[PDB]
């Protein structure tokens, strides 16, 4: 796809705001462009092979990505579940230099990785900063949109190569154990969905509103990097369960956050009943967006209407009634759910 | 995220024949706060009518609570107006004894 | 009259394109699709998208030393600009028509400069020992598609005035609000603080003393320490009841010490005349003014400038800003909102037809 | 039951007047007691409630100061966040702050939580495990590091397990006349024939507080959580609240159709019937 | 205060010294920054203290072996010693450096020294040796040189001292702490051999500090726990409570040495339940939080037995369960949800607390299933391995199992890498059973156990 991405370098230190200065990264004779600042143009060397690859199949003439980088230093997990990961009072010594939280939110897949970039831009060749991407979290559906009352498989690949250092910490040759954590953030609801710890065993935080992630390393070689999967089965999507999605892969020292939202769709059924017509809805979600309109068939209906109280049903779908006073009288509902045409009424 | 508002025009108490009443058109879950609700008696706009603080809620939505008194009659068909940022067309809805 | 401009296709003959770069913009005599007046509103116009410009008139050489020196144009923005500008720059004799590049050498830049929401400001650059200085005031400019005036008044006391569509927009000193000799006053760097200046003053005891009863031992036995019956002290020694930190124990003996007492208030250096501190009175001073250009990046063309003035005499370029710009805007405004509602009638006509199509295949 | 104290935040911004509106709102359960309104001259914490009135004009100076310096930070934030997500300034932009915390009916703490969101969407919370925040920009993910790193998350912990509990059992104690008290509903249930083959029966928790209710329609003993329909609870306004519990029946069929109606104040669940 | 020790001066200023290497991005070492402050500021001219910002000198990290961040390591003289193993507080750094500080062993020149040594919180070995260039004292000087990181030496040569003991050579005495004086055992153990040898003293230290009941709470750490223990948990504040914890440490002492006479091996501790919280939960114990003392046992093997017993005053529950673990019939305490009496169903609900009865049966091949909840994979196999449950209900010699493997700890060879993993342990090779890592299909299931299990499987 794209070879340069262009992108945002947001800026951390407090005094100075969160100001936005330029500078792209560079998948895969790099091109040159001395308008960007040389600290943040780093031309992404990735040995996962996940990245790259996501984005050479990624769709051509598709609008910019909207990636955003920063500065973070590695803090610990400040969960307790995931303590377990981090149980010693030392940071490694692997952690050296600096790192960048890359989240590229394209409208077809989110992404967050991790680049610990090199001391200083090339002088010889171009202005690159050469980096290195430890850890990838791709989600190949940001949006999913579920209809009421099924399942929804919200992906979750991850992609991790162990920080190249001169001390090799190889005490368990092959792949460290992690920590997934899926949270919906609702409108101030903040619930934790699952926590997971594959390969280390502890007393987990349970389960809640019967979800389960597939969460495995799909290879178990000794040192090649690992492409972890952490899928979120969430069955029977109830409206309580709409909001975004974001999910964690917790490593030591090191976060991988991606969010999704996950938005529910429930087409409803319309009805006209004998004088003043009522057009009442029957199920359907989410409340807002509805568009009553009439039509005499055909032309605009004369005559004055009004709306009826959303009547919600313990479940979560909701029903209203529009009440018109004036061939054929039609009402048609206009949902985004549904064919945008509009799935109308008529009584003749 | 322009949430639209949820009318629910109802009154303190059970409508009767010739007694005093607070049509309390309860407007919520909207966002932002710009908004204006008007009550209707019989199509035209009533003067007198209290509004009560932009309060919050938990869910990042206000919700106002603009009460006028009002003695319940079969005459007149009293009607909440609302007009918002993100509805097109300000929304009217009918007090309804039964709902 | 250093310089008059109504364009009322002669232009070409006083206006002269530059040669430097092979992409150059090609400027077009027109009023635009809305005006207050077909003729009176005529002027140059940028016809080409994410293109360079370059085009300069020479006029009669002049010098600003002793005198005041005012410019006055007009710039309309009726394409609804996202990246450009509509500056203009003063430049000596010695600048070539023919070989002006994108920063040629010139003597003071006035008029807007708009690329994104973030940079909506005037961009009013000087000249002055060989660097080009910008004003550290944020003068916004209009962004609207309507003409806007923009007019520049220098006095030879340095001083300055910039006035937008006839009304005053920002006036000043040019020695005060510009990096000439930005050394003015200096703090001492000798000056400390001395230790007897407190900051966070703070006084022990002010109406209040030891207590002498918070002085409580830190751990008093338990009450309720009950020994129990089958504990024998021959075998453990000696039995005692257990102690626990009692709950009247507090921070020792603190005498209210409270804050802000005989508080002389943060101490700071005190400042001194800067001995670096030059100022010039001939800053505003040049020694001539030979061309005026316009050498602009513009993504969307449709950038149009008209009424161009350059003079001595404040109250004669703004009478005639007055009678070009009040003129035209009012006929302007009302058309403009004549051509909208036409706009908005053929997009209701367009989203009718468009809602009918989809109830048709909705039908099928 | 279980009780709540939360204090809100508004900044609102208003192109065209300067500085943007500032509205502090405090509520002990659903009733505000203080609210700090910036477009009112009065410009302090007015009270609005008798468990708070009995304060001395030193501790309103001190809550006055406190909402001061919030609101000063507050435009700060507002104006670098709009900066930052790149949108127009003519347009109007909320920023929502809020930060409580929920004891049980013994008393003790039983949840606490500090949110913020910008235009209505959740900007950075911090989780009910009092440990760790919730981000869902990067914005937010920027604050996040920045509190982690002066660990002012056990600043919080110390706020929402102490000062904050604590002033709750005082206006709890102080103000027990009005706020701890529980009224149960005078329940109404109505008929009505919408044709000749349906009708709908509609039960009214009318007048009853708190709004923690449910009412629940039996069918032959079977909950049908499905076809019920149901408003949210809504204020009647003078402090109660109301709601209104609906299902649609088979013509003359009302024999076994039960609504459930649980609350606090009651002494055991009501059953009703036609 | 302290100075920074960067590479180019670091051999040059590091010729005791304490240096800790430390990394700015990390929260540890900003953690104990102002305690590491504090901590220099209180051992000045004792022990110099100094900071290394590892991130710019590589060549220091690298030449020391410093992986980690904080390291705090000691440099006695310009020279490596072992690594600072303790609290990183200022409190515990500034107790270790005075540690550090005194010599190997202590010359105690007055008797007035002589009881303040010998009345500290902790063992105390002392050697009296009135001949300065005697074998004995250097050896002993050796010996505390050597074992210096785990006991108190003290060395003097008061004409009175040595008289009122040993007064024959090699005086070497143990003072157990003061706040531990007991009955049965003597508070001063006498060194008794031919000749003093540093081995043969670290030996009879070893062996005679810790007595019967000591009060090991985070120090000792190691030099108990290791061996078949006995740790007793309750509130143990010396200085607040002394009489209870004497109390309670008397009765366990008193059963510990019932036992002891009865001739068996078996060490025994007291803790403090506040110090030790986090081992609580190893044992599964939680917070118990009463005066009453928590019992536990740890062998050398690892295995670990808990009481459910209430430990009585009168000590029969102490001794009860002292004879039950010297028989051996008490089942190793794992982490195990409570079973259900109603194991009924297709699939056997099996539990790490029957593991053993149900999975370990000798007369039948078992096929057990190892499930998390959260698992999706195991969430997708469990009607097929249900149905297939309900299918061969009707072999007796063959049952299917599964056990949750997160909330109950997986005994026996049985491993699980990767959640669902399958096994299969025929009826007599209950110590060899077989990975089944084929397929995932119930008919592959039926198919498998066709061909492994003797019994022919049913529909
Ligand atoms: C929110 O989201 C919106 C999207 O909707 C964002 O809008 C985008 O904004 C970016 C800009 O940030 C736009 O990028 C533009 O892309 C064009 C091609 O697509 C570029 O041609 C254009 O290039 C300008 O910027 C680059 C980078 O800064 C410069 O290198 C380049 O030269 C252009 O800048 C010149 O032109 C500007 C406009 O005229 C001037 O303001 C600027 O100063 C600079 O001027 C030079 O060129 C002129 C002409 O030759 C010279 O005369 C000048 O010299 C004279 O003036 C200087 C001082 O200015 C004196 O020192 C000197 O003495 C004088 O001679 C200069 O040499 C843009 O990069 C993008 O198109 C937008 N998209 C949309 C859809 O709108 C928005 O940015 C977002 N908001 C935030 C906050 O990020
Ligand atoms: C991460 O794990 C999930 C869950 O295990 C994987 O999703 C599902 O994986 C199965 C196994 O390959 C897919 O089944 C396949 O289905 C196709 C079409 O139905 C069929 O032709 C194949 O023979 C096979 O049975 C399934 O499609 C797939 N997706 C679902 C269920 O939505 C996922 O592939 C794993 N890897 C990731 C996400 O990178």
């Amino acid at each position: 796809g794209p070879a340069v991405i262009e992108c945002w370098f947001v800026e951390d230190a407090s005094g100075k705001g969160l100001a936005k200065r330029p500078g792209a990264l560079l998948l895969r004779e790099p091109p040159p462009r001395p308008d960007l600042d040389p600290e943040l143009y780093l031309s992404v060397h990735d040995p996962a092979g996940a990245l790259q690859a996501a984005f050479r199949r990624y769709p051509r003439g598709a609008p910019a990505p909207h990636c955003e980088m920063s500065r973070f230093v590695p803090l610990p997990a400040s969960a307790k579940w995931a303590s377990g990961l981090t149980p010693a009072q030392n940071c490694p010594r692997a952690l050296d230099g600096a790192w960048l939280m890359v989240s590229i939110s394209s409208p077809v897949l989110s992404l967050s990785s991790l680049l610990r970039p090199q001391p200083e831009p090339q002088q010889e060749p171009v202005l690159i900063t050469m980096a290195t991407v430890v850890l990838t979290v791709l989600t190949h559906t940001p949006a999913p949109r579920v209809r009421l009352g099924q399942d929804a498989l919200l992906d979750l690949s991850f992609a991790y190569m162990p920080p190249t250092s001169e001390a090799a910490s190889s005490l368990a040759p092959g792949p460290p154990p992690f920590g997934l954590e899926w949270r919906r953030q609702h409108l101030g609801k903040g619930h934790l969905l699952l926590a997971a710890t594959p390969g280390l065993n502890g007393q987990m935080p349970a389960a809640q509103e019967g979800a389960v992630a597939f969460a495995a390393w799909d290879d178990d070689e000794p040192w090649g990097p690992w492409t972890g999967n952490g899928t979120f089965w969430l069955p029977r999507v109830q409206p309580f369960q709409e909001g975004t999605y974001l999910a964690t892969i917790h490593l030591p020292y090191l976060q991988g956050q991606v969010t999704l939202e996950l938005a529910v769709y429930k087409p409803p059924k319309v009805s006209l009943m004998p004088p003043e017509l009522l057009c009442l809805v029957s199920h359907f979600y989410p409340s807002g967006g509805l568009e009553v309109e009439w039509e005499l068939r055909s032309q605009k209906a004369e005559g004055q209407r009004w709306l009826s109280a959303l009547r919600h049903h313990s479940d979560g779908s909701v029903s209203l009634s529009g009440h018109l006073q004036p061939a054929r009288y039609a009402c048609r509902i206009h949902h985004p759910s549904l064919p945008a045409s509009g799935r109308s009424a008529e009584v003749t | 995220i322009q949430r639209t508002p949820k009318i629910q025009v109802y009154s303190r108490h059970p409508a009767e024949n010739g007694k005093s009443n607070f049509l309390n058109c309860y407007v919520s879950g909207f966002h932002p706060s710009d908004i204006e609700v008007d009550l209707l008696k019989n199509g035209e706009r009533i003067e007198k009518v209290e509004h009560s603080d932009l309060s919050f809620s938990k869910d990042w939505s206000f919700y106002l609570l603009y009460y006028t008194e009002f003695t319940p009659t079969e005459k007149d068909e009293y009607a909440c107006r609302v007009n918002h940022v993100t509805l097109s067309q300000p929304k009217i809805v009918k007090w309804d004894r039964d709902m | 009259v250093y310089f008059k401009e109504q364009f009322l296709d002669g232009w070409t003959s006083r206006w002269i394109e530059s040669k430097h770069k092979s992409d150059f913009g090609k400027f077009v005599l027109s009023s635009g699709k809305f005006y207050g007046d077909e003729e009176k509103d005529k002027g140059l116009q940028t016809s080409q998208d994410a293109r360079f410009y370059a085009l300069s008139a020479s006029f009669e050489p002049f010098s600003n030393k002793g005198q005041t020196l005012v410019v006055q144009f007009t710039v309309k923005h009726e394409q609804n600009i996202d990246c450009g500008g509509g500056y203009v720059k003063l430049f000596p004799n010695s600048l070539d028509q023919t070989d002006m590049h994108g920063d040629s050498e010139y003597n003071i830049m006035f008029g807007p400069d708009i690329c994104g929401p973030g940079t909506k400001k005037v961009h009013v650059i000087f000249n002055y020992k060989g660097k080009n200085v910008l004003i550290n005031k944020d003068i916004r400019c209009k962004d609207d598609e309507f003409t806007h005036l923009y007019t520049l008044i220098v006095r030879p006391d340095n001083t300055y005035e910039v006035k937008i569509d006839n009304s005053q927009v920002e006036s000043g000193s040019l020695e005060d609000d510009w990096d000439f000799l930005p050394p003015k006053k200096i703090k001492d760097p000798d000056a400390s603080k001395p230790e007897d200046w407190d900051e966070r003053a703070k006084i022990d005891d002010p109406t209040d003393s030891k207590p002498e009863d918070w002085d409580k031992p830190e751990h008093i036995p338990d009450p309720d320490a009950k020994k129990p019956e089958d504990w024998d002290e021959e075998m453990d020694g000696e039995w005692e009841p257990p102690v626990i930190q009692n709950p009247e124990y507090k921070g020792e003996w603190k005498p209210r010490q409270i804050d802000n007492p005989d508080y002389k208030g943060t101490w700071i250096h005190p400042e001194i005349d800067n001995p670096e501190y030059s100022p010039d009175p001939s800053i505003y001073a040049y020694d001539n003014f030979g061309v005026l250009g316009l050498d602009l990046w513009q993504v969307k063309s449709g950038t149009i400038f008209d009424n161009f003035l350059i003079t001595n005499d404040e109250a004669y370029a703004e009478e005639f800003g007055n009678e070009t710009w009040g003129v035209t805007k009012a006929a302007e405004k009302q058309m403009k909102d004549k051509q909208d509602e036409e706009q908005r009638l053929k997009e209701e006509e367009e989203d009718k037809k468009r809602k009918e199509e989809e109830e048709a295949e909705d039908k099928e | 039951g279980s009780h709540s104290m939360r204090y809100f935040f508004t900044s609102v911004s208003r192109p065209g007047r300067g500085e943007p509106r500032f509205i502090a709102v405090g509520y002990v359960d659903d009733t505000q007691f203080v609210r700090f309104d910036s477009d009112a001259a009065s410009q302090r914490m007015e009270p609005r409630a008798p468990w708070i009135e009995q304060e001395g004009p030193e501790y309103w100076d001190q809550e006055t100061r406190n909402v001061k310096a919030q609101s000063q930070t507050d435009r700060v934030d507002l104006g670098t966040l709009r900066g930052y997500y790149n949108q127009s300034e003519a347009g109007s932009h909320t920023i929502q702050i809020m930060y409580g915390c929920d004891v049980g009916s013994d008393g003790r703490f039983l949840r606490g939580y500090r949110q913020d969101a910008y235009d209505g969407k959740d900007y950075i919370a911090l989780n009910e495990d009092l440990r760790s925040w919730t981000a869902a920009d990067m914005a937010a993910q920027i604050t996040k590091r920045k509190w982690e790193a002066a660990h002012e998350a056990e600043q919080l912990r110390a706020y929402l397990d102490g000062t904050c509990v604590e002033w709750l059992r005082r206006y709890l104690e102080n103000g027990k006349e009005t706020l701890q008290r529980t009224d149960p509903p005078k329940t109404h249930m109505t008929h009505h024939p919408i044709s000749d083959h349906e009708a709908t029966l509609r039960c009214w928790a009318l007048g009853f507080y708190p709004a923690e209710i449910t009412l629940t329609w039996q069918r032959d003993g079977e909950d049908q959580t499905q076809d019920t329909e149901l408003v949210e609870t809504r204020p009647a306004g003078d402090g109660t609240f109301q709601k209104w519990a609906a299902v649609v029946v088979p013509s003359g069929e009302e024999q076994r159709y039960t609504c459930h109606v649980q609350h606090e104040g009651l002494p055991k669940p009501l059953t009703l019937r036609w | 205060d302290v100075l920074e020790l960067t590479d180019d001066n670091f051999e040059s200023r590091i010729s005791l010294m304490l240096v800790e290497f430390f990394a700015p991005w990390c929260g540890h070492c900003k953690r104990l920054a102002p305690e590491y402050e504090a901590a220099a500021t209180r051992l000045k001219g004792i022990v110099p203290l100094a900071k290394v910002d590892c991130t710019a000198n590589t060549n220091t990290c690298n030449k020391y072996g410093v992986s980690g961040y904080p390291t705090l390591k000691i440099f006695r003289d310009g020279e490596e010693a072992g690594a600072y193993d303790g609290p990183r507080t200022a409190d515990g750094i500034v107790s270790h450096l005075k540690k550090q500080a005194g010599p190997a062993s202590v010359p105690l020149r007055t008797e007035e020294e002589f009881k303040k040594f010998i009345s500290d919180k902790d063992a105390s070995i002392v050697g009296f040796f009135d001949d300065s260039f005697s074998e004995a004292h250097s050896e002993f000087l050796k010996a505390a040189s050597n074992l210096r990181d785990n006991y108190r030496f003290a060395h003097t040569n008061v004409e009175s001292l040595v008289n009122e003991y040993d007064d024959n050579g090699e005086g070497i005495i143990l003072f157990r702490p003061s706040h531990l004086t007991n009955k049965f055992e003597d508070k001063t153990v006498a060194y008794t051999e031919q000749k003093m040898t540093s081995g043969k003293i670290k030996k009879f230290i070893q062996e005679n500090i810790f007595g019967i009941c000591p009060h090991m709470t985070e120090d000792n750490k190691d030099l108990i726990q290791g061996k078949d223990l006995l740790i007793a948990y309750y509130d143990v504040d010396y200085e607040k409570n002394a009489k209870g914890s004497n109390y309670w440490r008397n009765r366990v002492m008193m059963v510990a040495k019932k036992f002891l006479d009865a001739g068996h091996k078996l060490n025994f501790a007291v803790a403090s339940r506040k110090t030790f919280s986090h081992e609580l939960s190893d044992f599964g114990l939680e917070s118990t939080a009463g005066e009453i003392p928590v019992v536990a046992i740890r062998t050398a093997k690892g295995e670990k037995f808990v009481m459910q017993e209430e430990f009585s005053r009168d000590g029969k529950a102490l001794e009860r369960f002292l004879q039950d673990y010297f028989d051996g019939n008490l089942k190793r305490y794992l982490k195990s949800e409570p079973i259900p009496e109603s194991n009924d169903g297709p699939v056997k609900v099996v539990v790490a607390e029957n593991f053993d009865e149900i999975v370990n049966n000798e007369n039948k091949d078992v096929l057990i299933e190892f499930y998390a909840p959260w698992c999706g994979h195991c969430k997708n196999l469990e009607p097929k391995y249900k149905e297939l449950g309900e299918k061969l209900s009707k072999d007796p010699n063959i049952v299917i199992a599964k056990m949750d493997a997160t909330a109950n700890d997986v005994p026996s060879p049985y491993e699980v890498r990767g959640f669902p993993t399958i096994y299969f342990s025929p009826a007599n090779k209950k110590l060899n059973p077989k990975k089944y890592e084929g397929g995932r299909e119930l008919s592959d299931f039926i198919s498998y156990l066709q061909r492994e299990a003797t019994n022919p499987p049913v529909i």
